[PDB]
Parts: structure tokens; C-alpha cells; sequence
């Protein structure tokens, strides 16, 4: 069906314009020297407070991924058409976006990306 | 560190066979495992991630299956371009570690390969050594036996062959034999021959040439 | 798209430091999620991860390197790089930098060959392997060039800049007691097509930084 290939479309443009701002929210209040000495986060309540607001959005934007995915394979379970080159919701959005790139999503989605874990895990 | 072990360490299948790759680890990894393939003179590309993940744009005969300790990569149906080698990495915790790699072969039909001897060049005759060259093209299976002849005189031990590797869509391979002589042996003698053995060929092949004619 | 380009010496003296720079084209260095790292293959043998950086500056290191190699990031410039210390002909290897994904390498770099060694480069001669003369009238021919004698390895091989390339076979070099390479590379053509169509094998070897381009001809 057309119909969730154009929510997947509306909801990756959306999360690749958001995803910055966030992580910019966190460079903010955690980034630091490379001085070998502890990560922001492991004493510094801005900070700590920033990455519990991106750990909110960011779990948000997994919750809202799973039930899109889910949509779309209930969408290729009960049609017979198929979309050229299109095997996975993750084909939608490389085919739609600029340099999408699965593995720094699926990063991203499950808090494994540089970003969170540089700034926001204790070290 | 965590040490991953992969069986077999090389495996020859013919063109619709399924394939299969097991990777041990020493201690458990959950489902943080890569597996790569890395085809002739190209660089590693991953084919899958997570065990089961399979990368977009990869083909779906790739698939990957297993968890904690035991993992297995299974070629649905194998295609002539997946001979490569193929490595197990897990991402548990640092470091990343690899398997040792495995050899993926192709099997295929006999082929007889087309033999071509080749004088050394009056440019390298100048500067005191001659190399005279045997090509064995396009044939299968690898074995073959390569003899020099100089003057009807078996040689040995100055030659070197260089094969190869099995072509990415006839599964053939080719082979280079070079016979290395000083320019002084080299003028001493009139005939030179290089003659082919292979399962292919119904009696040996033997291409040569007269010095100067 | 992105690419990834390494550049630097294919060839280190031992107790030198082997330093190379990966370049990425068509993406950033500055990537929020992704970390920058290299690997090696040294010849026959497995993948050995060297270390990541993040584009902060961040580093992680295999323990068995830990203590002779810095990995650097310049965002200024797109690149990322690493440098070995004190190698030994054990450091012989083809080096990957690679895009890390937290452990899933989701792209790679062609891949430097670096070769550890005290002897000097050398440049190869190039000979031709000319068409025999018994060439099959209207059938097949083989013809090719012999490109000996260079150090460390590799050299490249081309045939019309590019444009011949369906029945080309470049050989793996094989080593000389002389402790230089030697490799041919052959190509087969219609009989028909010599006297008429140019051959030319384009030979390049970057450690000597020399390009050869011969003509390859019937004999006469």
C-alpha cells in the first residue's frame, strides 16, 4: 500500500531534521576536552538532565519506529504488489533520504550511536 | 579478549548448493555479531549485523542465525560470485575480534585451457636474462602439471607459476608459468616447449617456438 | 556516496612509524553516530581490529597494539589516521580503514598494502608478451605484458586505460631470489584484431611513483 510507504517517507524526513537539534541539546551540556578524566555526565546535573530529555525522545522515536515497521509488514502480508527494490521499511528511507545508512539508524533507534554513548554513559 | 573460531576453514560447493559457516565464540556475545565476505582483491563488505540482520542491498541467499556462543552464516544458494573468504567478528565489548576466515570454492564441469607459449622480448634480451612464458587459460579443475622443455632437456627449478583465483563468473582459473634463464643459456639452445597435462585434455598439449624463427 | 580513501607509504623502514590517513569522500568525518577505525590483513593470516575514533577525539585500542599506535581525527580536513610505532616485517599487512557502526564496520576502504622492510623501491621494467605469429587465422590470440623486477609490491595493471578488460588475467607477483617481484598480466583478443586495434598495458607501481604505458605488437 502506498499509504504507510508515505508515513514511513513523512516520519524518516521528520526524525532526520529532529535527530540533530537533539543531539546538539546534549553537545551543549555534556561535550568536553578530551582530557582523559570523567565524562560530564557522571557528576554534572545539566548534563544529566540533558540526557534524560534525549533518552525520553529517543525512546519515543523507537516506540513510534516498531509500530511503522509493524504496519508495514502487516501492509506486505496482506497485499500481493510488491515496490521495486523495496524488501524492508529500512529501503524506504535510503531510497527517500540522503545518505540514510541502516546501521547508524538501528544505532540511533537502540541508544548504541556514538553520541549517546560518548555523552551520555558514565566513563 | 574474546576469541572466535570458525569451521570449516575452507569448503568448495557447486554453483545451488547451501552453504554453511559456523562461528564459535569462547564466551557468550548475546547476538552482537558481524559477518563479512570479502571477494578478490576487493576490501570487506559486511553482509550481516546483529546474527540475524541482513544489511540492505545485500543479496538474500545471506543469512545468519544462532545467539550466546554458536553462530552459523548459510548461503542459500550458491551463485559463481560468492567465492571469497568470509569472517565472523563479534561487537560484544572491545576489542572487536575476527575469526580466522573462511575459503568459500566453486565446483563446476571440466574445462581444458587453451595453452600459449611466449618467446622473451629482444628488449629484455639486452640486459643478460630471458624469461620465457606459459599461459594456461581459463580451465578447471586447478591441477595441473606444467613441464619445460629446452632442447627436449626436462628442466627444473627455474621456472615459477603463478594461478589465479577462480573467476567470479565462469569458475575457471588461469595459470602463468615463467622459465628464467641467463641470456648465455638462453642462445645455447634452439627449442623451447611448454607442455600441459589436465583432466581436461585427452593427451598432453605441447606449445614452442625456435629461438629466432 | 561515501567513500573511503587510504593514503600513505606502502613502504616502512623497520623501527620507523608506519602512518597512513583515510580521506572521506562524499560524507563527513563529523558523524554524530558513527566511530572511524582501521583493521589489518597481514598476508595470510586473519583480520586484526586496530582501534576507532570518534570525531571528538575519543579513542579504543586493541590491547595487542595498544602501546604503539595513535588514531587521530582532523574534522578540519575530512580525515581520520593512524600511526604504528617501532614496526617490524610482523606489521607487514593490508591496511582497512573502515566506517564503525559500534562494531558492525559497515564500510570499507580499499585497503594500503604496507610493507616493513630495510631494501629500497624499485620501479619495474616492462616487457612485451607479443602475439605468436600462428595466431589463429580468425580466431583467438593471446598477448600480454611481463612487469619484473619492482619492489615492495603492488603494481597495477591496466590494458587501454580501461577499456579492454573481458579476458584480462593479472597474475599474483611471485617473489625472486633476488628478493624483487615479477608478475604478467595476458589478455586474449581476435586473431584478426592485431595489425589493426592498439594493445597498450598501462603498468602503475605508486611506491616508485612510476607510470609505464607499452605497446604491445606483433613481433615481425
Amino acid at each position: 500500500e502506498p499509504q504507510i510507504y508515505r508515513w514511513i517517507r513523512e516520519w524518516g524526513r521528520d526524525y532526520v531534521s529532529e535527530l540533530p537539534t537533539e543531539v546538539q541539546k546534549l553537545k551543549e551540556k555534556c561535550d568536553g576536552k578530551i582530557n582523559y578524566t570523567d565524562k560530564k555526565v557522571c557528576k554534572v546535573p545539566p548534563c544529566q538532565n540533558a540526557c534524560k530529555s534525549y533518552d525520553q525522545w529517543i525512546t519515543r522515536k523507537k516506540n513510534q519506529w516498531d509500530v511503522l515497521s509493524n504496519k508495514f509488514i502487516s501492509v506486505k502480508n496482506a497485499e500481493k504488489v510488491q515496490t521495486a527494490g523495496i524488501v524492508t521499511p529500512y529501503d524506504i528511507l535510503k531510497q527517500e533520504l540522503d545518505e540514510f545508512n541502516e546501521v547508524a539508524f538501528e544505532n540511533e533507534i537502540n541508544k548504541r550511536d556514538g553520541a549517546y554513548i560518548e555523552l551520555c554513559v558514565c566513563s | 579478549d574474546i576469541v572466535m573460531t570458525q569451521s570449516p576453514s575452507t569448503l568448495s560447493a557447486s554453483v545451488g548448493d547451501r552453504v554453511t559457516i559456523t562461528c564459535r565464540a569462547s564466551q557468550s556475545i548475546s547476538s552482537w555479531l558481524a559477518w563479512y565476505q570479502q571477494r578478490p582483491g576487493k576490501a570487506p563488505r559486511l553482509l550481516i549485523y546483529k546474527a540475524s540482520s541482513l544489511l540492505s542491498g545485500v543479496p538474500s541467499r545471506f543469512g545468519g542465525s544462532g545467539s550466546g556462543t554458536d553462530f552459523t552464516l548459510t548461503i542459500s544458494s550458491l551463485q559463481p560470485d560468492d567465492f571469497a573468504t568470509y569472517h565472523c567478528q563479534h561487537y560484544n565489548t572491545y576489542p572487536w575480534t575476527f575469526g580466522q576466515g573462511t575459503k568459500v570454492e566453486i565446483k563446476r564441469t571440466v574445462a581444458a585451457p587453451s595453452v600459449f607459449i611466449f618467446p622473451p622480448s629482444d628488449e629484455q634480451l639486452k640486459s643478460g636474462t630471458a624469461s620465457v612464458v606459459c599461459l594456461l587459460n581459463n580451465f578447471y579443475p586447478r591441477e595441473a602439471k606444467v613441464q619445460w622443455k629446452v632442447d627436449n632437456a626436462l628442466q627444473s627449478g627455474n621456472s615459477q607459476e603463478s594461478v589465479t583465483e577462480q573467476d567470479s563468473k565462469d569458475s575457471t582459473y588461469s595459470l602463468s608459468s615463467t622459465l628464467t634463464l641467463s641470456k648465455a643459456d638462453y642462445e645455447k639452445h634452439k627449442v623451447y616447449a611448454c607442455e600441459v597435462t589436465h583432466q581436461g585434455l585427452s593427451s598432453p598439449v605441447t606449445k614452442s617456438f625456435n629461438r629466432g624463427e | 556516496e561515501v567513500q573511503l580513501q587510504e593514503s600513505g607509504p606502502g613502504l616502512v623502514k623497520p623501527s620507523e612509524t608506519l602512518s597512513l590517513t583515510c580521506t572521506v569522500s562524499g560524507g563527513s568525518v563529523s558523524s554524530s553516530t558513527y566511530y572511524w577505525g582501521w583493521v589489518r590483513q597481514p598476508p595470510g593470516k586473519g583480520l586484526e581490529w586496530i582501534g576507532s575514533i570518534y570525531y571528538s577525539g575519543s579513542t579504543y585500542y586493541n590491547p595487542s597494539l595498544k602501546s604503539r599506535v595513535t588514531i587521530s581525527v582532523d574534522t578540519s580536513k575530512n580525515q581520520f589516521s593512524l600511526k604504528l610505532s617501532s614496526v617490524t616485517a610482523a606489521d607487514t599487512a593490508v591496511y582497512y580503514c573502515a566506517r564503525d557502526g559500534t562494531g558492525a564496520l559497515d564500510l570499507w576502504g580499499r585497503g594500503t598494502l604496507v610493507t616493513v622492510s630495510s631494501a629500497s623501491t624499485k620501479g619495474p621494467s616492462v616487457f612485451p608478451l607479443a602475439p605468436s605469429s600462428k595466431s589463429t587465422s580468425g580466431g583467438t590470440a593471446a598477448l600480454g605484458c611481463l612487469v619484473k623486477d619492482y619492489f615492495p609490491e603492488p603494481v597495477t595493471v591496466s590494458w587501454n586505460s580501461g577499456a579492454l578488460t573481458s579476458g584480462v588475467h593479472t597474475f599474483p607477483a611471485v617473489l625472486q631470489s633476488s628478493g624483487l617481484y615479477s608478475l604478467s598480466s595476458v589478455v586474449t583478443v581476435p586473431s584478426s584484431s592485431l595489425g589493426t586495434q592498439t594493445y597498450i598495458c598501462n603498468v602503475n607501481h605508486k611506491p616508485s611513483n612510476t607510470k609505464v604505458d607499452k605497446r604491445v605488437e606483433p613481433k615481425s
